[PDB]
Parts: structure tokens; C-alpha cells; sequence
């Protein structure tokens, strides 16, 4: 009760590399 | 927002709809937004929306999630961490890559 | 802060007085303040206080809010999204 | 125990209708 | 960090150690950092260490602080919001002020 | 068991002057 | 990411793998990242990965984890804090 | 119900000592 919760990686994508960029995207 | 391949959010232990950070190592920009499934096997890394103001194609980034639990959980906690090389060719370890 | 059109608020499932994020498609600019209602049917989106250093009229913005819940409900969860067009015509 | 930060909603695209520095509230 | 009277951090209900946001409208700069007391009926607002890059005496802030809770409370919360003017002259409404 | 939760405005410091900044600060 | 000696995060509660903000005295950038343990006794802060276009060598940094707790708790918690001064000397 | 976001602990006024872009971990 009233633990005191962190904040932690959870995981992660290392140097993917971006393949696509779409300013208008309507999603 | 970004649309990530199906088996890099499973790779990653990342959820469609969860909350993500991007840290371009390219350009320095740092953003959060949340994660969107690509297709599996499509090797997608979409940048939608006004994110695409923060990275271009090309950029290499890193993205993270971050989740919530108790110290002592958090005190022998894993992060799921998949490595990239190439034509984002995913790999389990560091270690490996050029 | 950002005061917003009730229905548009309604539509999204974001609350009065909730965290939001405002992330500005025309410039760029990515920023984080609270939600407050505009009266509904106004088509609102008001960018007040030290926010209005980050939008413009006119400007095109996309406003997200988050909420925590466990894995086990995560992996189903649903957001509550709402698509607009032209002079903040929702659909 | 571990908890997701999940997106609950958005607003796609609105567009900003007046901009009040000086605002009270 | 930003050491705050403490009599303004009792009005706004924020605890010292707790995470504030700040929001500058005078330059329009936003950070993060947490709460520091200064004595009661100093009228103090000082930003220090890094947050003096963002900050300067003179500029006009909105404080922020945010807490978590399940959507029926959130749903009626009322926050707790202190109005200034002046010398740093606390008011209860918006609504009085110049 | 599993609410979903809010982050909400606890209070705020409406256009409250900045007195004094330390870049030095020690503490 | 940031790697930091194992004597510090021990000093200051922070976790490997913890979330951690980093305040850049030298030149008043933020960021956020996570923490990394670097061997006890080495003195080192590293800045890997993206964040090394945040900081550079010889920067003063301030380096703060947060937690959340009920506000009854919150109301007499107490943070954590190390101290350094030169060469990353502890107290 | 009410959860705060409190400060854990820092480290103060420490100096970068390394900085590694292409880190690989
Ligand atoms: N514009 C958002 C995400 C919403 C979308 O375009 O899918 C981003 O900016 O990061
Ligand atoms: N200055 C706040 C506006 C909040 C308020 O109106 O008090 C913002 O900047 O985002
Ligand atoms: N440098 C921190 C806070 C720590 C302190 O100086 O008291 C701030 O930058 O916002
Ligand atoms: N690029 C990360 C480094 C994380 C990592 O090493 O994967 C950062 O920028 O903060």
C-alpha cells in the first residue's frame, strides 16, 4: 500500500533507421 | 505519430497506442509521441504527422518505452532492447553490428 | 492553457483540467499544458497564456492526451480518436 | 504490476482559432 | 530548481520536492523541475541551477503542478488555483486583477 | 483492479514574477 | 544513454535502467533519457547515444529521478541528493 | 487516489566526462 513507483526502460528500438516521413498523414 | 513493423514492437515489447520516446541520434532532436503497428515483416519506421518536423528518412533513431512498477520490481527489472543494423536487420545483442 | 470546443472534447474522451499535448503540424513546435472547455458548437481551439508562444491562428495541430492502466488492459485498449477537416469540421 | 502510458485520444488536426497571451484563467 | 514562498505553494496545494511545470509567458519557455519551500511571506519565486537559462527576474510564470487519479474522480476535480498581481499578491479569483 | 488513470492539473501559480535567479545554486 | 559510476546512482537511489532528467548548467539544455551504471569508482558521467548532442565534456549537469507515490506519503518524502564539486568529488 | 510526482534524488552539479554518439548498447 502506497509503494512508491518508478519509472523504467521498458525496452527499446536501437538505431533504427527511419524509412519514411509523412507531414500530412490523415491516421 | 510513428509506425513501427509488427515484429520490432514485439522485439521491443512495445504496444500499438503506447506512449514513446525518439531520440535522433542524426539531428539531436528528441520527441515523444506513441507507437502505431506496421505491417510484420515490412521493416517500417514512419515518422506521420508533425513528427515528421523532427526526423527525415535516413535519420538513425532510438525508440524507447517506459513503464511504471514498485522499486523493488524495478530494482531486477530487463529492458527488452533489440539491436539494428542495415536495412533495419534486427539482431538480440550489441555486438555484432559495424 | 488550451480551451477547446465540448464536443470536440467529448469526441476524444479528454477532460477539463486533464494534461495534453499539442503537437503543431505547421511549425513544428511540440508542447504540453491542460485542457479547458470552449462552449460547445464554437469549433474552438484556443492557444492561451504561455502556449500562445508556440501556435498561431491558423495553425494545423494534432492535441493527445495519455493515461496509464497494466499490460494486461494495454494490450486491448482503444483510443478515442477524432479526424477533422477545413474550418474544425469533425469527419 | 507494470504499467502502460497509452494514448486515450486525440484531436487530428484542428486548427488553431486565436492565440491569447495575456489570458486570466 | 524553484525555491516558491510557502504560503503560494499552500494556496496551489504543491509540495515541496514535488515536480513543477513552468511555463514562462514572458519568453514563452517551458521546463520542468520541482518545488523548493522559501520561507513563509517571502513572496520568493527563484529559479536555480540549470532553470536560470529559462527563467529571469521580472518574467511573468504560470506553476503548474499535476497529480494522477482514475477517471470518476477526474472527471469532478476541481484544481487548486491561486491568481497574482502586483508584488507577487496572491488573490483567490482571476477576476480582481489588472 | 486495472482503472484507467488520469493526469490532472492538481494547481496551479497563475502569473506569479520571477525575484531572483542562481545559477550557482548549491543545493 | 547516461552512464554514470555505481557509487553515485547508489548515493542518490537511482536505478540502472531508471528514467532520468538532465538539467545542463553549462549551457541550459534539458533532456530526458535513462540511467546506465559505469564502474564504482571511475567518477565517469558518459553521454552516449543521441544525448551526446545535449552535453559535452567538461559540462556541469544536474541528473534528477522522479517517483510517484500517494500524496499522504508524498507529504514527508525525502529526495536523495549528492553533492560534487571539481573532478566529480563527492561532497 | 490522488498520486504526486516527487522528486527521488539527484546528483548535483556533477561534470560530463565522456561523450560517445555511436554508442552501441
Ligand atoms: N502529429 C502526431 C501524431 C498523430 C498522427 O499523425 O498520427 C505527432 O506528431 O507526433
Ligand atoms: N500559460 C499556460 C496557460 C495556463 C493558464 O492559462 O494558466 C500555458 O502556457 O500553457
Ligand atoms: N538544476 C535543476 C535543479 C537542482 C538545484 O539546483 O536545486 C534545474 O535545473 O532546474
Ligand atoms: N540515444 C539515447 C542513448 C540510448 C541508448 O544508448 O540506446 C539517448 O539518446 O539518450
Amino acid at each position: 500500500r502506497g509503494s512508491m513507483i518508478r519509472t523504467m526502460l521498458q525496452g527499446k528500438l536501437h538505431r533504427v533507421k527511419v524509412t519514411h516521413a509523412d507531414l500530412h498523414y490523415e491516421g | 505519430x510513428c509506425a513501427i513493423d509488427q515484429d520490432f514492437l514485439d522485439a521491443a515489447g512495445i504496444l500499438e497506442n503506447e506512449a514513446i520516446d525518439i531520440w535522433n541520434v542524426t539531428n539531436g532532436k528528441r520527441f515523444s509521441t506513441y507507437a502505431i503497428a506496421a505491417e510484420r515483416g515490412s521493416r517500417i519506421i514512419s515518422v506521420n504527422g508533425a513528427a515528421a518536423h523532427c526526423a527525415s528518412v535516413g535519420d538513425i533513431v532510438i525508440i524507447a518505452s517506459f513503464v511504471t512498477m514498485p522499486d523493488e520490481e524495478a530494482r531486477t527489472w530487463r529492458p527488452n532492447v533489440a539491436y539494428f543494423e542495415g536495412d533495419n536487420e534486427m539482431k538480440r545483442t550489441a555486438k555484432a553490428i559495424p
